[PDB]
């Protein structure tokens, strides 16, 4: 018995991160194992830690937390520190539009322990914490009894399937802030301060938890580990385009008559994903834009990218919001401002005080209250935000609502 | 001031389970939340003693989180996202039941003391906007009568 939940709706072209989670339930142990489950373990527990490295390396498999950055050369460059290590889940997911993660966690939990088993093994950390933002209440309940599971059937605990590897999972809890999930920020809340991000260099692979080296993966990066194991990395890389290979989760919202995840190769086209899988537009209203999350906005010329990591790509976190022709982006450009405002630590001048007036000026705007100087203000603050900013949240606070200046100046021009 | 010993006891378990105490300081102050309905100011001296933490420490750490209420006590939070995609479909509808079936907006306690409503930032079930929590539990709102018979389960 859990926290309720809502049903979120999934569908899957490939079977792979979705097997179980396209179902809305918890699939505990048993089920798990029934359905193949902790077989990738046995033979990731038979491999050398090299090996697995270089398997996840030749996968292809990126980041999906947002930076795309591949997999086994983070790995790679951690273990050219000496040990001890730690392995970080980062279930932090607080980005506007962005519910990925939490199926996995909340449906398939076992799928995402084993990914941590073996990325531990890979890196040789014998200690691995699960960081779950706060307001996945559920979520922290569902792993932590998962974690239980796990142990009592040996895949935690002290020699792990008699291969000598010592793993225990943590499960840390945040407690509602979105800069949480940057990672120096999330080690900082897991040291039990406050989420302020570090300056870098140093980065986490180096020193990290306990100043020691650390490495921080995204729920659905560590998700993909199991079935790179278990396929191979050839066949892995078959999946999809060669370039940036494998499953990938999109939650798509807004105005589209499917809203939910889909689990589809990167090389779908973003009008795929919303006419081909999500049903098109509620009414068949004309998509106006597209809001990757809370980082960029594509116009709807921008609709035949692909959903993947290459630099015309997509990108991100393949989160897909859907505006169409009735939307007011001026009114959603607020909104985005207005997630800024309320996420800075406030730690770097330009970031506390520019989030805070591009939310204050454009709300301006938008109420029809704001001078020739506003605007003009609103202007520079936009791009002023990023200046001395040691993460990456000030760095990309007004890029969403620059792209919308940009690539619809009619609608601007009127609230003028 | 003292915890009663049901809440201590639970506060020790979450100290004894990170391999430092420091690390347990969201489950404490998660814990006496769920406790009193609030952080009380004069509960923040023993928990960081029970942490080994400075007192400025602790302090600071509850001013930080969102998630923590210094100044309200109140049974119930009512989450409710007020972020892009619910905005899109129809936030406001929702505060509209909120207002009438509790007489209450964002920000405020019913005079009873048990509800209180807490404008949040996207709660990642954006799919179901729009969407709300009430304590641990979260729910899409679909109307008044749904959201009656969802507040009536919470006395
Ligand atoms: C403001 C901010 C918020 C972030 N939020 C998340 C998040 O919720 N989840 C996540 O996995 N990464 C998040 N990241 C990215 C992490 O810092 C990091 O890139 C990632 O967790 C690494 O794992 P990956 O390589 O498997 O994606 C965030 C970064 C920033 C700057
Ligand atoms: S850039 Fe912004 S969010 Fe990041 S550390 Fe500086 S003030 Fe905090
Ligand atoms: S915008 Fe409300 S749940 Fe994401
Ligand atoms: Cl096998
Ligand atoms: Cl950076
Ligand atoms: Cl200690
Ligand atoms: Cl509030
Ligand atoms: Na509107």
């Amino acid at each position: 018995s859990y926290p309720a939940i809502p049903r979120i709706y999934a569908e899957t072209t490939l079977n792979m991160l979705l097997k179980r989670a396209k179902k809305p339930r918890v699939h505990s142990i048993d089920e798990y194992l029934k359905d193949g489950g902790y077989q990738a373990l046995e033979k990731a527990l038979n491999m050398s830690p090299e090996e697995i490295i270089d398997w996840v390396d030749k996968s292809t498999l990126r980041g999906r937390g947002g930076a795309g950055f591949p997999t086994g050369k983070k790995w790679k460059f951690a273990v050219q520190n000496p040990g001890p290590r730690y392995f970080i889940c980062n279930a932090d997911e607080s980005e506007p539009g962005t519910f990925k993660d939490r199926i996995i966690i909340e449906r398939d939990p076992h799928l995402l322990i084993e990914g941590i088993i073996i990325s531990s093994y890979a890196i040789g950390a014998n200690e691995a914490y699960i960081y779950i933002r706060g307001e996945y209440p559920a979520g922290y309940y569902i792993l932590r009894d998962a974690i239980e599971e796990a142990k009592k059937k040996g895949f935690l605990g002290k020699n792990i399937l008699g291969s000598g590897f010592d793993l225990e999972i943590y499960v840390a809890r945040g407690a509602g802030a979105y800069i949480c999930g940057e990672e120096t920020a999330l080690i900082e809340s897991l040291e039990g301060k406050r989420g302020h991000p570090r300056l870098k260099p140093p980065y986490p692979v180096q020193k990290g938890l306990w100043g020691k080296p650390t490495v921080v993966n995204n729920v659905e990066t560590i998700a993909n580990v199991p079935f790179i194991i278990s396929m191979g990395w050839e066949e892995y890389r078959y999946i999809g385009p060669s370039d940036y290979a494998g499953p990938k989760l999109f939650p798509v919202s807004g105005k589209v008559k499917k809203p939910g995840v889909y689990e589809l190769p990167m090389n779908t086209t973003l009008r795929e994903v919303i006419f081909k899988y999500a049903g098109g537009t509620l009414g068949n209203k004309k998509v106006k834009a597209v809001f990757s999350g809370a980082l960029d906005c594509f116009s709807s010329e921008e609709l035949d990218i692909p959903m993947d990591y290459s630099p015309l790509g997509f990108g991100g976190t393949g989160t897909v919001i859907v505006l169409t022709e009735e939307d007011d982006i001026v009114e959603a450009a607020l909104k985005i401002a207005e997630f800024y405002e309320h996420e800075t630590c406030g730690q770097c001048t330009p970031c506390r005080v520019g989030c805070y007036e591009q939310a204050n000026l454009l709300e301006k705007i938008y109420k029809g209250e704001a001078t020739e100087q506003d605007w003009e203000g609103f202007d520079f603050v936009n791009r002023n935000i990023q200046p001395t900013s040691i993460c990456g949240l000030g760095a990309v606070a007004g890029r969403l609502i620059r792209q919308t200046l940009e690539k619809f100046p009619e609608e601007w021009e009127k609230y003028r | 001031f003292e915890f009663p010993e049901e809440l201590k006891t639970k506060l020790q378990e979450h100290i004894n389970y990170f391999p430092k105490k420091r690390q347990a300081i969201l489950l404490c102050l998660h814990e006496i939340q769920n406790y009193y309905g609030y952080i009380p100011p004069e509960s923040l001296k023993p928990l960081a003693d029970m942490l080994e933490l400075p007192l400025n420490h602790v302090e600071g750490v509850v001013a930080f989180y969102d998630m923590f209420d210094r100044e309200d006590k109140a049974k119930y939070r009512i989450r409710v996202c007020v972020s892009i995609v619910c905005h899109l479909m129809g936030t406001n509808k929702l505060l509209k039941a909120l207002e009438n079936i509790l007489g209450i907006k964002p920000g405020e306690v019913t005079p009873d003391g048990k509800f209180k409503i807490v404008p949040v930032q996207c709660l990642g079930a954006c799919s179901e906007a729009p969407m709300f929590m009430v304590n641990d539990d979260e729910y899409k709102f679909e109307s008044e009568v749904q959201l009656n018979e969802i507040l009536s389960r919470y006395t």
